[PDB]
């Protein structure tokens, strides 16, 4: 029925704390980390994930105090709907390599030094 | 609202943040220049005309 | 209370008024990004 329908949706789609932990993998991961870098107009790094799922603003404060530790802030989370392009890649346009389907629920990263 | 026309039309607002970073393929694009003011134009369009 | 000065002071009287409630608002980001490369300044460093 319809409620099931909804259901399934909301229910893949990963909660806060899950979100945190994959994108704590990402950033661990050292591939994941050099496909993620982009350097700024002023020659400073900036990292840029793609992570499934959604975060609160409650929980992304509580993130970027964990990350404070860590020289590091979550200057900006966008939530997407949409398909996930590959970490290698800036923009949303859909490719083969494109993962999920067209109302998938994510947010793309953006963490700069502290 | 302020505004004298108030009274004769809808009062109509609309916000949308256009980032260009996600909407410009700018590895392969061959014109990044014209694939901006496409992004733009589209954004504003879209939005405009309802 | 020392000193005289000739004060020209321009005093500003006018007021700009909104007619029409209608608008439509957008932010628009990202041009450094894809407009332009950053070039090779050696290693990234924090300093």
């Amino acid at each position: 029925t319809y409620i099931e329908l909804i259901n399934i949706v909301n229910d893949d789609t990963p909660e806060d704390d899950a979100v945190i932990s994959d994108l704590m993998s990402q950033m661990n991961d050292k591939q994941t980390v050099l496909d993620s870098c982009r350097i700024n107009h002023k020659g400073n790094a900036y990292f840029k994930f793609h992570v499934k799922g959604s975060i609160s603003k409650d929980k992304l404060k509580a993130l970027n105090e964990t990350l404070k530790d860590s020289n590091l802030v979550v200057t900006d989370a966008s939530t997407q709907r949409g398909f996930m392009p590959p970490n290698k890649f800036d923009d949303i346009t859909y490719t083969e390599e494109s993962v999920g389907y067209r109302a998938m629920v994510w947010t793309s990263f953006t963490i700069e030094k502290l | 609202i302020e505004g004298a026309l108030s009274a004769v039309m809808r009062p109509t607002y609309r916000y949308k943040e256009l980032d260009l970073e996600k909407v410009i393929d700018t590895i392969k694009s061959k014109d990044r220049w014209d694939d901006v003011c496409a992004a733009i134009l589209n954004c504003v369009k879209a939005e405009l005309f309802p | 209370g020392h000193q005289v000065t000739r004060e020209i002071a321009a005093i500003p009287f006018n007021l700009h008024v909104n007619n029409i409630p209608f608008a439509l608002e957008f932010k628009i980001t990202g041009f450094q990004k894809v407009m332009g490369e950053t070039q090779f300044n050696g290693k990234l460093a924090d300093l």
